[PDB]
């Protein structure tokens, strides 16, 4: 995958083995002809499956890094949860002069072990762009709940298997991206949208696919909606109440800048 | 300048280390729990020598006093209590090569380890080629996931700046029958560039304040006593203006069962890891303004 | 290879079962804004400029939609 394009800013996300690094050189000069300034430059993956066929500079988190630090010099980088389970990466480089005001929002959710019940879905012997099919899929599967009709959103259904979908709604965005193989079962979900609670967001992914585990990040900015809330001792929607069947294993929390913090979570299913 | 070779799988994590596989650390920490309290004296101090001879240290002097042994070798410090066993050593020293002999020692004292973690402070970056870090890490990760294969490894802080990299085994009996408490207090001050010795000062039975000094200079201090819990910023301050180093790094153990600014000091990172049992370890890297 | 991705392997192997890799990768670019920066801001490229970034890494366009706010863009494999 997905590109979101937006007045400030560029957001690409890719799976498989997609050298995602390769066009920074050409989002940079993106970013001259319009005469603005990089400010802000951040790379994230969720742990690799399968580390051994990363190509290019993927191939190990020392490559990222090594490629990211000839770009960004001063960009820095992190590792947040078990490193031999489910964790992140995160590069952060950032050169902000002048000091301003951040109100954006993060969500991003991981999930494996589908639903095999709903697996069937995204399944098709042919290539399908946005049409009555992929509709049938959404009602099928319970997507449309997750994007209501207030939402202009794109999807394709991969052959022979593969869902991708994308959503906008004024400047708010939402994707999601499924691998459904039974044995490689993988779904994720990314949105920026403001909320002071992320539970009803979370748990309406949740019903689509009820995964047998799942891990959620939050990016909390200082000056936004959920910024405010977290500051202040409210709950966010990722606190493990909201998740009754999950148990959380692992939580970690960061200010990995100044005044920006970030929450991750993995959660597992009880038996 | 890329193929695919069809390999094998490493059937255990040694298999990986050396098949797909000088030190910049600044200190090693490794410690054990058990799931009941072990008698001082069953344990003895010819046991605990013999087995970090494994790792290539040779006791040098031992006190005994209420509560806690206190075994002091050339490059390492180990304490003693009923509660744990808890090791620090310098970077020369290859304590993971002693991670399998102690817990041997444990067994044949029918002594049940039910938590431990292996922690290492990095001045550097493992990523640095030019130093044998990564290996030395991958050995260490070889012997504590062999020894604890539901043991993880954690890493606090930024990989390219002053971090923390500890590997945690929990194997806590927490069945509400249970009657395993978790009131630990653990407070770590590592100063970097302070402006040689290695010390334990005992004011309660059980309970210690270990320091260490040794090669860049830096001083290592420790404790576990529950007043310390009340007035951490009372202590890291009276550390500072005795050492004054450039930059700091601070963990504190929240346990389950139960540091926003210092003098002089920008924060550079913090951070904290709760991990599903329940307890937090809290992180704050400090330079000097 | 280093010892992190080293780690982070073994993790993945112990979950092995005879495959495609579902976790992603995003990168995020802002730019700041000053005096004489195009008031549409990345805005002001055409479909064109965002095809050749694309192409860089080897994927292309299916889809597009937009709005006043934000471009978006279904890429395939
Ligand atoms: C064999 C195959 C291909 C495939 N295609 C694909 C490509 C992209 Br980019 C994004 C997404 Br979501 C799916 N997906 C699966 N599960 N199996």
């Amino acid at each position: 995958x997905s590109l979101f394009v937006m007045k400030d800013r560029v957001i690409l996300i890719t799976c498989g083995t997609i050298t995602l690094l390769n066009c920074v050189p050409l989002i940079c000069e993106a970013v001259s002809t319009v005469c603005g300034e990089v400010e802000w430059v951040s790379f994230m993956h969720k742990n690799y499956s399968f580390p051994w066929e990363q190509k290019g500079p993927h191939l190990s988190m020392a490559e990222e890094f090594k490629t990211l630090r000839s770009h960004f010099p001063s960009g820095q980088p992190f590792i947040f949860g078990p490193i031999d389970s489910d964790h992140y990466f995160l590069y952060f480089h950032s050169d902000v002069v002048q000091p301003s005001c951040s109100d954006d929002a993060q969500l991003s959710m991981t999930m494996y072990g589908l639903d095999r019940n709903q697996t069937k879905h995204w399944y098709s012997d042919k290539m399908l762009p946005t049409g009555p099919e992929t509709a049938v899929i959404r009602e099928a599967t319970g997507l449309s709940e997750v994007v209501d009709d207030s939402w202009i959103l794109h999807d394709l259904q991969y052959e022979p298997c593969g869902y991708s979908i994308n959503a906008i709604r004024g400047s708010e965005y939402q994707t999601i991206h499924i691998t459904p193989e039974e044995h490689c079962s993988f779904a994720s979900y990314e949105t920026n949208t403001c909320a002071l609670n992320y539970s009803k967001c979370i748990c309406g992914v949740l019903r689509v696919f009820d995964p047998e585990r799942f891990s959620v990040i939050v990016f909390i900015d200082p000056d936004s909606a959920v910024g405010k809330s977290y500051h202040s001792g409210g709950t966010i929607g990722v606190e493990p109440e909201y998740y009754p069947n999950y148990e959380a294993h692992h939580r970690t929390v960061n200010e990995y800048t100044p005044g920006h913090w970030v929450l991750k979570v993995n959660y597992v299913k009880r038996a | 300048t890329r193929i695919n070779q069809q390999t094998e799988c490493p059937s255990s994590v040694h298999d990986l280390v050396s098949c797909w596989g000088t030190d910049s650390g600044l200190e090693k920490r490794f410690e054990l729990n058990f799931a009941q309290p072990v008698d001082i004296g069953t344990v003895t101090v010819k046991q605990l020598a013999s087995v970090m001879e494994r790792a290539g240290e040779s006791l040098r002097q031992n006190s005994a006093e209420l509560g806690i042994h206190t075994l002091k070798f050339d490059r390492s410090l180990l304490v003693f209590t009923a509660k744990q066993i808890v090791v620090r050593s310098s970077v020369s020293v290859m304590l993971h090569e002693a991670v399998h002999p102690m817990l041997e020692l444990m067994r044949s004292h029918n002594i049940i380890v039910d938590w431990a973690s292996f922690m290492r402070v990095n001045y550097g970056s493992p990523w640095d080629m030019t130093s044998e870090t990564s290996d030395i890490m991958a050995h260490e990760y070889a012997e504590l996931k062999s020894a604890f294969p539901t043991g993880h490894p954690y890493l606090a802080g930024p990989v390219d700046r002053d971090h923390c990299f500890y590997f945690v085994y929990d194997g806590i009996d927490r069945d509400p029958s249970s009657c395993r408490r978790e009131n630990d207090v653990q407070i770590n001050v590592y100063m970097y560039n302070v402006q040689e010795q290695q010390l334990l000062v005992s004011h309660c039975a059980g309970e210690y304040e270990t320091l260490r000094v040794s090669t860049h200079p830096f001083a290592s201090f420790e404790t576990n006593a529950v007043s310390a819990a009340s007035d951490i910023t009372k202590i890291v301050n009276g550390l500072l203006k005795k050492f004054y180093p450039e930059r700091v790094l601070l963990v504190l153990l929240q346990d389950r069962d139960a540091m926003d600014r210092l003098e002089g000091f920008t924060v550079v990172h913090r951070g904290a890891n709760h991990f599903g049992g329940g307890y937090v370890f809290h992180q704050a890297t400090y330079a000097r303004s | 290879k280093d010892s992190l991705s080293l780690m982070a392997m073994w993790g993945s192997i112990a979950r092995f079962d005879p495959s495609f890799e579902g976790p992603e990768k995003r990168l995020e670019v802002i730019m700041r804004v000053v005096d004489g920066t195009h008031v549409s801001g990345l805005l002001a490229h055409d479909d064109d400029v965002w095809q050749k970034v694309i192409d860089a890494i080897c994927a292309h366009i299916v889809s597009r939609e937009f709005n006043e706010y934000i471009r978006s863009y279904v890429l395939s494999e």
